RNA sequence: GUAAGAGCCUCCUUGAUGAUGUCAUACUUAUG
C-alpha cells in the first residue's frame, strides 16, 4: 500500500487531467360444397324449412350465405362481424339469424334480405347460441358464454332475457327440448346437465366424470332418445327424460375424437347415425342395431361435421371438414 | 357377501378412491380443457400462455 | 359441522337389441 496524502495529490492531479508520466346403406359422395373459405369452418348452418339453403361460417370471420341443394351454386355474401364466429343460429321461418363472434359479440343476420340483421355484444365471449323452440314468437335465443350460465337473450326488447347458472363449468352447447320446460345443457365441466330455463331455475345435473366435454350433442327427430359423442370417441346415448330413470339409451362406440366439436349426423329412417372422425374420416354407423355400419374416409383434413337431408325417406348427407366440406348421397 | 368381499378388493381406501376420480376427473379436465384449447389454436392464432 | 386447493377480478381393418309402474331390502342429508 501507497501513502495517502500521495493518493490525495494524484486524485487532485486527476482532476485537473495531468498526464504528466514525469343389409346396410352405402352413401358415396355426391358434390363438393358451393364455393369454400381458405379458413376452417366455423359452424355448418342450414334452413330448416327449405333445406337447400345452408349458411357456412368459417374462421375468416365473414359469414358465407350458400345456395346448396340443386342447381347447384351458394346464395351470396355476408360481412359485418367483428371477429370469428363462434356459433351460429337462425330464427324458425330462416329470414332472421342469430351470430355468436368470439370478438364476445352476438350479432343477429337478416339473410334472404341480402345483408344481416343487427350487432350486439355480450359480457363474454359466447360458447352456444340457438334458437328458441316452441312458441314462434321467440324474442329471446337460448345462449352460452365463458362465464359458465345458461342464459336466455331477449333480442327484440332491446335488451336480453335471463341468466341462470346449472354448473360451475363453461356450457360448451345448449339444445332445448320440445317439451319447453327443459333445455339440455352441456357444459366443459363434462356434466350433462338439463335445465329449466324460462323459469329461473334450471332441471338437473348428471354425469360430471363423464361424457368428456360436448363434441358431439344430438336429439333423435322423435324426441325417445339423445345421444352425445364424447371426447374420448366414445358416443353416449341418452335414453331421453321422462321417467324416474329419465336417461339412458344405449352405448355407441367406434368413432374417433381429436377434442374438437364434431356436429353429429344420422340417418332419421330409425335406422342410422353418421358422424366426423377426429382423424377427418368419415363415420358411418348403424344405430338401431346397436352396432354402427362403416368407417369410410372422405375429407384428407380434420372432419369438422355433418348435416343430413330432411326425413321422408333415404336421400343423402352433407358434410364438411376444417377448410373444405363435402355433401355425401 | 358379495359386497363385504367386493369391499375387501376395495381396501384401497377412500384415500385411493379419491384420487382415482381426481386422476379420471383431471384426465377429462385436462382432456376438454386440451381439447377446446387445441380447437381455438388450430382456427385463431390468437392465445395467451397458460 | 371444516382444515386444504383451482382460474376468470399426400393412402385403411376381426359386426351380440329398445319404450308402458307399484311392495320386504341396501346407501347418501347440517329439516327432529
Amino acid at each position: 500500500p501507497a501513502h495517502i496524502n500521495d493518493f490525495m495529490f494524484e486524485q487532485q492531479r486527476r482532476t485537473f487531467a495531468t498526464y504528466g508520466y514525469a343389409k346396410c346403406y352405402l352413401p358415396k359422395k355426391q358434390i363438393h360444397v358451393w364455393s369454400g373459405h381458405t379458413k376452417g369452418v366455423s359452424a355448418v348452418r342450414l334452413f330448416p324449412l327449405s333445406g337447400h339453403l345452408l349458411l357456412s361460417c368459417s374462421m375468416d370471420c365473414k359469414i358465407k350465405l350458400w345456395e346448396v341443394y340443386g342447381e347447384r351454386r351458394c346464395l351470396r355474401t355476408f360481412i359485418g362481424h367483428s371477429k370469428a364466429v363462434r356459433d351460429i343460429c337462425f330464427n324458425t321461418a330462416g329470414t332472421q339469424f342469430l351470430s355468436a363472434a368470439y370478438d364476445r359479440y352476438l350479432k343477429l343476420w337478416d339473410t334472404e334480405t341480402g345483408q344481416c340483421i343487427s350487432r350486439f355484444t355480450n359480457r363474454k365471449v359466447p360458447y352456444c347460441v340457438k334458437f328458441n323452440p316452441d312458441e314462434d314468437k321467440q324474442n329471446l335465443f337460448v345462449a352460452g358464454m365463458s362465464d359458465k350460465k345458461i342464459v336466455q337473450w331477449d333480442i327484440r326488447s332491446g335488451e336480453i332475457v335471463q341468466e341462470y347458472d346449472r354448473h360451475l363449468g363453461a356450457v360448451n352447447t345448449i339444445v332445448f327440448v320440445d317439451e319447453n320446460r327443459r333445455f339440455v345443457s352441456t357444459s366443459d365441466d363434462k356434466s350433462l346437465r338439463v335445465w329449466e330455463w324460462d323459469i329461473p331455475v334450471d332441471f338437473k345435473y348428471i354425469a360430471e366424470p363423464s361424457m368428456h366435454s360436448m363434441p358431439a350433442v344430438t336429439l333423435s327427430p322423435n324426441g325417445k332418445w339423445l345421444a352425445c359423442q364424447s371426447m374420448d370417441n366414445q358416443i353416449l346415448i341418452f335414453g331421453a327424460q321422462n321417467r324416474f330413470r329419465l336417461n339412458k339409451k344405449k352405448i355407441f362406440k367406434g368413432h374417433m375424437v381429436a377434442g374438437y366439436a364434431c356436429q353429429v349426423d344420422f340417418s332419421p329412417d330409425m335406422s342410422y347415425v353418421i358422424s366426423g372422425d377426429g382423424n377427418g374420416k368419415l363415420n358411418i354407423w348403424d344405430w338401431k342395431t346397436t352396432k354402427l355400419y362403416s368407417r369410410f374416409k372422405a375429407h384428407d383434413k380434420v372432419c369438422i361435421g355433418a348435416v343430413w337431408h330432411p326425413h321422408e325417406t333415404s336421400k343423402v348427407i352433407t358434410c364438411g371438414w376444417d377448410g373444405l366440406i363435402k355433401l355425401w348421397d | 357377501l358379495s359386497e363385504a368381499r367386493a369391499r375387501l378388493a376395495n381396501t384401497q381406501g377412500k384415500k385411493a378412491k379419491r384420487k382415482a376420480r381426481e386422476k379420471q376427473l383431471e384426465e377429462a379436465r385436462r382432456l376438454a380443457a386440451l381439447q377446446k384449447r387445441r380447437e381455438l389454436r388450430a382456427a385463431g392464432i390468437e392465445i395467451q400462455k397458460k
